[PDB]
């Protein structure tokens, strides 16, 4: 099967400061068919369901924040918070498109630093 | 559905209500998650055709069936253990036989085994 | 048991020609042009692909007014007229038409290609057109013909049709009317309670029932009267070779083949779809505009037309010319504008009957009588209204027509110089 | 290479005609040994398939693939006919 591995498990930052999220896959999620690489990522906020931020691994689903950038390819992506906010408390997950079965990575738990 | 408390060794149906779409042209997804821990995939149903794909660790655990008439998935699980107290979320994964990113989450449904 | 004609049918030695003048028809190739807010057609839809099913009235030999009247007994036995002779002429020169579809499915070319193909949107229809399949055929006889498609069947009551689920066929029977289509390469089914796409086939069958003549039930029936002489030539290859865009009714099951990934990962539509194509056309291979003898029936009907019916069903794609015709909406500027001019399509057909028929006479007895009228007893109920008027058909009234000087005429003369005496 | 049996043909048709076994070229000429008799039949002439397809949603005017499933489906129509001669074996 195809191993996600997220990074870091958690991470705390203050609010406007940027966060960074890392995802690997063991086998490449572009599909040259029509030259997407097919990776999601998705908020889980505390007591909710998983919500959709990013797709095919740079594609943001509408009335998600412009703060929210999905990158990479391949093996290696990554999903930024150019600005985090206080609402963006959540656990984050990545997870491949691409073939089966369907794989989830551990997840990133952001909080929040404050005064 | 609503929470549910089985014993060990019985089995239990949890529902998933679709509306707002051509519930025949959709795939639904069915995800684990265990307390504190993070996103397991069960499987995925084609209700307009009857597929099903299951992952391996839940081939024999989870049963998935659809109705139709009343745009509503279901997810049988049996030989019920502590190991499968979890929440349960099914998901729409949008139309097609492409492998496309789940678009939409069910409140998710939580299963006691005790 | 049934018996030939030759059994209790007469012949005399009297022989008339009669003829169509020389029938036309003009219309739109693919459709009927109509008023929108009205349903009167103002122009009607004419192809070479197309049955034509001519219902041929001839004056009652009984009715008749013969010089002499000695070579029988209007007493015990009553008169018939019996085809011996056709001639289908044909008038337009040889050409093949051609049909399409503004938004027909068709996903992608599956005859080559050299990278996996995209993913299916929405609505991936193409405009395209093809060269159907060449067709030449004329069936003679005293009864409509009767054909066969694939239509809906009825389903059984039990697991309740989930919307979507493929209808089931079923083999219809039916009468070959004038103006129907005939098979173009798709097969002979009925395209509009089959296939809700309304996009599968050019526009010309798109809503229409392509009906193939029913030849084995034809020859199998006992008095043989639907049809006691036919000629059939068709020819049909493969041009090119489609996907069809839409969602799979029926997954393939995996057992046969390797999933992929990546790209290969979702497997494409395998609903492929052939364009046919009837070849080049040739004056050699022409079935008209030659004389047909019809002498010896293979059925027990010889070629009597009881009734003093007769129909001739005709099908030839070998003259499908479509011309297009535009006329410009200003005739000032010296400036080529697609809009300046208005483009149509029409299609024309030219057809010319000609028969030789023999008078014939049956004696009434009571074994004849009995026959007769098992066969069909309004024979001799019309002896000393419409039974198909819910049926349409090219009417031909040939009732002033007949001529006893064969001779006169082109039919006529091939038939002395072949017959000799 | 990709096969292509060209173009189908009335002219060149096999069937829809009778075949008198008068003379055959093996020793058994004819004989229905067991009451049995078999016929093997290959006809590609006639392998048009029709694909049907059936709206999940009858109501949009808008074409949408995801609203027709599309199937294919194939039809073979035949109609055998024969003629016997009873025969006799002194024993």
């Amino acid at each position: 099967d195809i191993v996600m591995t997220q990074s870091p498990s958690s991470l705390a930052m203050s609010a406007g400061q940027k966060v960074t999220m890392s995802c690997k896959s063991s086998q490449s999620l572009f599909d040259s068919r029509n030259q997407k690489n097919y990776l999601a990522w998705y908020q889980q906020k505390p007591g909710q369901s998983p919500t959709l931020l990013v797709y095919f691994a740079s594609t943001r689903e509408s009335g998600v924040p412009d703060r929210f950038i999905g990158s990479g390819s391949g093996t290696d992506f990554t999903l930024t918070i150019s600005s985090v906010q206080a609402e963006d408390l959540a656990d984050y997950f990545c997870q491949q498109h691409y073939s089966t079965p369907y794989t989830f990575g551990g997840g990133t738990k952001l909080e929040i630093k404050r005064a | 559905s609503g929470a549910e408390l089985a014993r060990p060794g019985a089995s239990v149906k949890l529902s998933c209500k679709a509306s707002g779409y051509t519930f025949t042209s959709y795939w639904m997804q069915w995800v684990k998650q265990r307390p504190g821990q993070g996103l397991e995939w069960i499987g995925a149903i084609y209700p307009g055709d009857g597929y099903t794909r299951y992952t391996q660790k839940f081939k024999g655990m989870a049963t998935l069936t659809a109705d139709k008439s009343s745009s509503t998935a279901y997810m049988q699980l049996t030989s019920l253990a502590s190991e499968d107290s979890a929440v349960y979320y099914c998901a729409r994964t949008y139309a097609g036989y492409y492998v496309g990113y789940f678009d939409y989450w069910g409140q998710g449904t939580t299963l006691t085994v005790s | 048991a049934v018996v030939s004609t030759d059994e209790y049918v007469a012949r005399t030695n009297i022989y008339y020609h009669a003829g169509t003048s020389r029938l036309l028809a003009v219309g739109h190739p693919y459709f009927p042009i109509k008023k929108p807010n009205n349903n009167k057609i103002l122009v009607p839809k004419v192809s070479g692909l197309q049955y034509r099913v001519f219902r041929i009235h001839l004056p009652d030999p009984n009715k008749f007014g013969f010089p002499d009247t000695s070579f029988y007994n209007p007493d015990t036995q009553r008169l018939v007229w019996a085809c011996v002779g056709v001639e289908v002429g044909r008038g337009q020169p040889l050409g093949v038409g051609i049909s399409g579809h503004p938004l027909l499915n068709k996903l992608d070319d599956t005859e080559n290609a050299s990278a996996y193909a995209a993913n299916a949107g929405v609505d991936n229809r193409e405009c395209i057109s093809m060269d159907y399949k060449q067709t030449q055929l004329c069936l003679i006889g005293c009864k409509p013909p009767i054909g066969e498609h694939w239509g809906k069947g009825s389903p059984c009551t039990q697991v309740a049709v989930q919307p979507g689920d493929c209808p089931p066929l079923e083999l219809i029977n039916t009468v070959i009317q004038d103006g129907d289509m005939v098979d173009t390469g798709f097969g002979a089914m009925d395209f509009t309670t089959l296939q809700a796409n309304k996009s599968e086939v050019p526009l010309d069958i798109c809503t229409s029932i392509c009906k193939y003549p029913d030849y084995i039930k034809m020859v199998s029936e006992p008095y043989g009267d639907s049809l006691f002489f036919y000629l059939r030539r068709e020819q049909m290859f493969v041009r090119h070779l489609f996907n069809r865009a839409g969602t799979v009714g029926e997954n393939v099951p995996d057992d046969l083949y390797i999933k992929g990934s990546g790209s290969t990962a979702n497997l494409a539509s395998s609903n492929y779809f052939p364009t046919p194509s009837g070849s080049m056309v040739t004056s050699d291979a022409q079935i008209f505009n030659k004389p047909y003898w019809l002498q010896r029936a293979q059925g027990h009907n010889n070629g009597i037309c009881w009734g003093n019916q007769l129909f001739v069903t005709v099908v030839d794609t070998t003259r499908s010319t479509n011309m297009s015709l535009c006329a410009a909406i200003s005739t000032s500027e010296t400036t080529y504008k697609n809009t300046n001019f208005k483009e149509y399509l029409r299609h024309g057909e030219e057809y010319d009957l000609q028969f030789i028929f023999q008078l014939c006479k049956i004696t009434l007895t009571a074994d004849v009588m009995t026959y007769i009228h098992s066969m069909n007893s309004t024979i001799l109920e019309d002896w000393n209204e419409d039974p198909l008027k819910k049926y349409t058909f090219w009417e031909v009234n040939l009732k002033e027509k007949f001529s006893a000087d064969l001779d006169q005429f082109p039919l006529g003369r091939k038939f002395l110089l072949q017959l000799g005496l």
